[PDB]
């Protein structure tokens, strides 16, 4: 159904055949990120739950994988399993909580 | 003295052509097929080439078949020694077995 990433088709007729117009999705604009496969926060390993942990220089965010819309790394979005000597390659940060500016007020 | 069959073929009017593409070539589709998977996933087959680490392209693939992917980020040397025995057991298959 074309090439890229399908969204959708149009039929068109012609002699003795006919003709498909497929519409695709094709990312254009590459950027590079440092990344890493989970976070470390007081001993708790927190892995995304649909994206990719980025970094640009100084900070870090979670993102969708075929756009960039970074966010602030958050106990929603993440999730915890075991700690943090089992994985290969992760990398020690703060993750924000919801509920703790609630109870500081 | 020892007549081959294939200097009667061509003797009779019967000619064997070559294919357009040299096994070098075919070769070399492969290899940059390979390197494009390798270093990419599967985003050099939907547009640009897209840079990723491997293991977290098999986290993305253990996403796609539906386990979540600390089983990948807490089982990565196992499933690696599983992937090196495998290999070891196709190339082991094909120098033994030659049907
Ligand atoms: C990397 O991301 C951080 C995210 O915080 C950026 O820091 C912010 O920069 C803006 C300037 O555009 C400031 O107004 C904010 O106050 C900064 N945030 C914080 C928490 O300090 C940073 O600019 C980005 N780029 C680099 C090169 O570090
Ligand atoms: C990313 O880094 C590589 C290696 O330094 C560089 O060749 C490339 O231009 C950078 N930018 C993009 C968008 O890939
Ligand atoms: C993360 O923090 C722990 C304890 O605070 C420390 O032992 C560990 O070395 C840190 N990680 C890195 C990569 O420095």
């Amino acid at each position: 159904c074309g090439k890229g990433y399908h969204l959708m088709s149009f039929p068109q007729s012609a002699p003795h055949g006919v003709v498909f117009l497929h519409v695709t999705y094709v990312p254009a604009q590459e950027k590079n990120f440092t990344t890493a496969p989970a976070i470390c926060h007081d001993g708790k390993a927190h892995f995304p739950r649909e994206g990719v942990f980025v970094s640009n220089g100084t900070h870090w965010f979670v993102t969708q994988r075929n756009f960039y819309e970074p966010q602030i790394i958050t106990t929603d979005n993440t999730f915890v399993s075991g700690n943090c000597d089992v994985v290969i390659g992760i990398v020690n940060n703060t993750v924000y909580d919801p509920l703790q500016p609630e109870l500081d007020s | 003295a020892a007549r081959d069959l294939i200097c009667a073929q061509k003797f009779n009017g019967l000619t064997v052509l070559p294919p357009l593409l040299t096994d070098e070539m075919i070769a070399q589709y492969t290899s940059a097929l390979l390197a494009g998977t390798i270093t990419s996933g599967w985003t050099f087959g939907a547009g640009a080439a897209l840079q990723i680490p491997f293991a977290m392209q098999m986290a993305y693939r253990f996403n796609g078949i539906g386990v979540t992917q600390n089983v990948l980020y807490e089982n990565q040397k196992l499933i690696a020694n599983q992937f090196n025995s495998a290999i070891g057991k196709i190339q082991d298959s094909l120098s033994s077995t030659a049907s």
